[PDB]
């Protein structure tokens, strides 16, 4: 897709990531574990929200009847009606048609760039001390526990604590 | 040796197919329907004064069939009329029918006032018929007045018949004129003499001659507040006794469903309500009140989720 | 956005840029300066132009009147006329409601891009004499006189000249 | 220690809020609207021959009523009809009217031709009302004769009349039937026959008898096909034409009550005046006139013109 | 444009490029060569066919005649439907004018979009033994012969074999 | 020096100009057409049991005028009308015709009923004319009677004559009015008396004069007569007497073209100059077509881009 992400360098979602859109999994000498994203997930759901609330709705214009069910219309003007009926039909059929695929062309690309925004956060966080692998994991060149992961996943890694430890593994 | 954290998103076993401007098949993880595909087989009722005709079709309330005897007055917001609905008694239809149908169903009530037309000595009004039937007896239209000559074979004598609209809005005029089967007949009720109705206001001329099986064809007109119309006539006019005022407004609905006071709606067709919350609708062309476009599909499932990427 | 800058790893705007859409700031010894990228502003300019010039306009077609002002019309051909006008301008009222909403949407996104595109061009000019701080900026590891930050401005900075004394700072 | 170069965006203290796909609130730098609200309460006429008819209307014009002397012949792009204005002096109506009154604001330009109609000398074709003033005292409509009996009581002899077309471009032909209001009146104008005034032609036909019961004049009309001629055969009633009339090209049709100003130009038009905007949309009137905005159900639609607007 | 390579940071084109839409071109002791990418090609293909098929398409809705051709109509009707046939002609002109540019607009950002997500894909590949250049080619710090180019292009370059020889070319 | 990679993307020396929603001049690699603007000037009616009037206007196949004499019945989902079609043999015209043509190219065929009147021996029902020749003499309208008196100058006798509908679908009856040209042509064939026929049924009734005003012109009237319900003539001299009612069956596309027919190929869309066989969704040739059409729009060209930016070297 447009942003690369979903369906993209990420080879596939995980099913067992039930308490959010997006998330992390890590690995260290603790073992293994998983956590949702808040932020980017809510991000991603706010936004989808907000396209529903637009075109869940109808229009308010109160509509008469203009073709009798029980008896016969003027001929003349039964087909003026007819023409006009189906030449409206035909555009809002159109309308619906170019909206809902539109609108789900966006919904797509919108997920993805929020998979890749979270990447790219996570990225500049680590800095030097990590490196990509190429499938959406980085992978860090330190000691890095429970306590550790938890601050990459809440926004309060520092680089600077690491630094001189990371870069002497990264050239080793 | 190196640690690692892994950035992914969700899947689920279950995913649905969406279409996009570049792809009829894509899978997303949800999605909702936007068209509405089913309808209730029923008039949704609740929270609206309405008014079920049944048998009396709406023309037949302003000049007084049988059938329409319990609707010759009253208000509403919402005017169902039935299939068959009977609207003359007598042979004959009116100008401008399917216009002052269409009226009287944007209405939200009927009043009647009095006309006061007075006839002299040689005029009958009380005419009647075996078509129009009233409690086991020959009758008229309860809003019009048969005159023919006391005497059979006099000459109607010509008579004016004025109605001032003393209101401050509109009132609707209605009369008929009689179209007799044969010159007996015709010489029987009205006299040999050559027949001719006339009848004006400020906004309104017209002048009528009864064509010589039988019937009654009828006219209508608006008379403005403070306005006068004035009916001259010598034999053949089916002269009005009451005038209608149409108040307000409503909605009009042609169905054949049965009324329900339990659920609310706010669209209508023939086959019934359509309550739903969804923008489109493939149910029906025709419909009436504030309803989901009409549209040539089945369904629109609308992505609620991103691209479903199974392990 | 879908782009990640505008609203996102840059915090925020800066009022006191009054001559460009995008531009620097930076910081070295002699103090600081501020000036604004008139490629970048432009190409978000010119494509807003393109837009106004596609929207803001009317329809050569010659209407004329079907409903009389002073005179009174048949109540069935009136009925028949309301119907089509209102269906027409639900129409046009439900067009005109997506246009905006579409393009509004586009806007945004497109000028969070070209933020995005001076960022990436200017992370590629520096290479390897530099470290994304992840907050839009860059820390440079040599020294980065006003002639140097220009030829950074001006796309005539050369990597080259600052590399050895640049790695030599970044390993500490 | 190292220095530093930081990539931004410029903001705005006060914002504007637009709609987005996915947003209700946006907030950015700035946004234009494309929903006009307001009108001109004037009716732009520069660089249009225009022809504001006042008090005539236009069915007025083709008859020749008193209101319209004005306004007999002409040419015009543009042709402005206001509210209460004098189709008939005398009292009566034209049979389709509408219809005619439409033909009219569509052409674009009126022009008279004579009919050439001669009558006899029990004939007297110069009848005029009191109901019609002219300059000082009585006359009628301009462009047609009241045909009455000469002598008082006399009968009206019967007469024929025809109009060949003689132009390549179709022509407008109207006539009148009088409706006297009594017997005795009846008598005095037309003498005691039974009347009948019958009209024909190629593509035209029909019969009028006036009904006996301050009194009336009905027109009609019919449309007279080039070489085509058209008899009027009549024993008194017939109100004939003296002239008929050939709608010239096209024109725009305006019903408004607002007042001339030939400074400003324009090109859509409605009841209350001039719409002059280069915005798309508008949302004074569905009822307009032109080349105009189409109309929408909205008070505003703001299109953004920048960037999000994050602050501080 | 929007993701900023092609008319971007990538300088221009290349009208040799005859077998396909993205592609590769190398240069070692060996030579140089072009070779296109079969993947990203089909990709940008596959979505524009997609287009066509939704796009190339009429109505099935059987419309008859309400005007005659020979003869003449009741004008009060005539009028109706001339006025009624402008308005749907002016709704069907306004849409097919959105369509196609919205269309044209994805269009051409989706084909920039392939191509920074080979771009990103090669970038990963090559990891810490290159680096960019600013103009879409990577400088590779070790001996890349055409099986090792043929490897970058295949999907099968392993960094870490090539790792030791590029960390001493790049930090001297 | 380092070994190179380099990313990059296609180009062609002869780009095509785009609109995008930002730019009025894009070039891109190839772009389509979206609007069609040229047709077929054939009538492409493969695949459908047509009828191509000709000559014969859509009224004069329920009259029966000598031009319409193979189209009096038939079956049919396409019909083709002309331009300059003849109605009518003898001067006159229809009361309300556009109305009668309209049904008419809306229905799938024709089928004929005879009303089975009968007149006395005063009465010459077999009145002819050389405005309408068939066979090379004389003749008459195929569905109509002129009926005028056998004796010349003798007064037309008090004929009455009632068609009953006993189908259970609606018919179209059609009568004509003769109007003489001089009253000595009036009263060679209806006699002295004065005139007057009257058409009576449960939804229609209506009185019609003959008035006196080198030939002279018959102008025709109808109306529909209901399943179970009865027409009655009264009439004295003037009448133009249906011997046979029409039944319009189905429906059917009308056309209304001057292009010829062509058997070999198919379509789905008409207009006055021919086919339109594009799969293109818009068209710009006419406002006024016909089935399942591309939807008009006022544009020359439309270009859909299929491909990237041109950015040549
Ligand atoms: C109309 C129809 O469908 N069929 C005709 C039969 O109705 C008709 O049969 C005769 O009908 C006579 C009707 O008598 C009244 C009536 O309608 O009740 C008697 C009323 O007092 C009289 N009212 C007034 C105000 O004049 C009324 C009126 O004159 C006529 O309806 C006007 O047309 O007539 C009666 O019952 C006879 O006994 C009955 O044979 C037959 C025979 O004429 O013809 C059908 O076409
Ligand atoms: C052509 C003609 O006869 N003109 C008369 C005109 C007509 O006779 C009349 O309009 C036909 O309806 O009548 C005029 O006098 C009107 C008449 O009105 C009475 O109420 C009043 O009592 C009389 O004194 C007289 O004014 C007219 O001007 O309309 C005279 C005209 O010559
Ligand atoms: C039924 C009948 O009477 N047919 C006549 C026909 C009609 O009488 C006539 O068309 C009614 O208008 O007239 C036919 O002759 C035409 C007639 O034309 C005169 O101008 C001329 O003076 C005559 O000699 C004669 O030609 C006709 O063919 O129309 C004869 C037909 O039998
Ligand atoms: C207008 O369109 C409606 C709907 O297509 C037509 O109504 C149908 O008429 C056919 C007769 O050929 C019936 O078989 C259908 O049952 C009708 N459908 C409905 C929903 O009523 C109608 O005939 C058209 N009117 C005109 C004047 O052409
Ligand atoms: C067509 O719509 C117009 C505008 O809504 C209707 O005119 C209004 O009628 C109501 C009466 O219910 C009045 O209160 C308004 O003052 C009218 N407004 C204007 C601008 O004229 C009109 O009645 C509708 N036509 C028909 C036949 O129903
Ligand atoms: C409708 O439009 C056609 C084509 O422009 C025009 O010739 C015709 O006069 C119009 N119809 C009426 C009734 O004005
Ligand atoms: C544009 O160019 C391609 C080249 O192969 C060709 O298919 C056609 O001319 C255009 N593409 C399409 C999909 O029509
Ligand atoms: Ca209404
Ligand atoms: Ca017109």
């Amino acid at each position: 897709g447009l942003f690369g992400a979903i369906a993209g360098f990420i080879e596939n979602g995980w099913e067992g990531m039930v308490d959010g859109w997006y998330g992390f999994r890590h690995q260290n000498a603790q073992g293994t574990g998983q956590a949702a994203d808040y932020k980017s997930t809510q991000a991603a759901i706010d936004q989808i929200t907000g396209k529903l609330n637009r075109i869940i709705k109808k229009t308010n214009t109160e509509f008469e009847s203009i073709e009798s069910e029980f008896s016969e219309i003027d001929h003349q003007i039964g087909n003026v009606i007819n023409w006009t009926k189906d030449s409206i039909t035909d555009i809002w059929t159109y309308q619906a048609e170019l909206l809902v695929a539109m609108e789900n062309q966006h919904t797509i690309d919108m997920a993805d760039s929020e998979m890749l925004n979270l990447y790219e956060r996570v990225r500049k966080q680590l800095r030097q001390n990590a490196e990509e692998d190429g499938k959406g994991c980085f992978e860090i060149y330190h000691a890095c526990d429970d306590s550790c992961m938890e601050s990459i996943r809440n926004n309060t890694y520092d680089h600077s604590q690491y630094r001189e430890e990371a870069l002497l593994n990264r050239l080793n | 040796d190196p640690d690692k954290i892994c950035l992914g998103h969700h899947a689920v076993a279950n995913g649905t197919i969406v279409k996009t401007l570049t792809n009829e098949q894509e899978e997303v993880t949800n999605a909702t329907e936007t068209v509405e595909s089913t309808s209730l087989n029923r008039l949704c009722m609740k929270g609206r004064n309405h008014k079920d005709l049944g048998n009396c079709h709406p023309i037949g309330m302003l000049i007084g069939t049988p059938a329409c005897d319990l609707h010759l007055t009253g208000t509403w917001d919402t005017l169902i009329e039935r299939k068959n609905a009977i609207a003359y008694c007598y042979p004959g239809a009116t100008v401008n029918e399917e216009a002052l149908r269409q009226k009287i169903m944007e209405s939200g009530g009927i009043s009647k006032i009095n006309t006061g037309f007075t006839y002299g000595s040689s005029i009958n009004s009380a005419g009647t018929t075996k078509a129009c039937m009233r409690n086991g007896g020959n009758s008229f239209y309860a809003e019009l007045k048969w005159l023919v000559s006391k005497n059979k074979g006099q000459n109607f004598p010509q008579t004016t018949n004025t109605y001032r609209n003393a209101d401050t809005a509109e009132h609707l005029i209605m009369w008929g004129i009689h179209h007799p089967s044969s010159t007996q007949e015709k010489n029987d009720l009205y006299g040999t003499q050559s027949l001719s109705i006339s009848v004006g206001s400020s906004t309104y001329k017209n002048n009528f001659v009864p064509v010589v099986l039988s019937r009654i064809d009828f006219h209508w007109t608006l008379v403005q507040p403070g306005d006068k119309i004035t009916f001259s006539h010598n034999g053949g006019l089916i002269a009005p006794s009451r005038v209608s005022k149409l108040i307000g407004r409503g909605l009009g609905i042609q169905s054949e469903a049965p009324i329900d006071n339990s659920c609310e709606s706010k669209c209508f067709w023939r086959g019934g309500s359509i309550n739903t919350r969804l923008p489109f609708q493939n149910l029906s062309p025709r419909t009436v009140g504030q309803c989901p476009k009409y549209v040539n599909k089945k369904s629109l499932m609308l992505a609620t989720g991103m691209r479903n990427v199974p392990e």
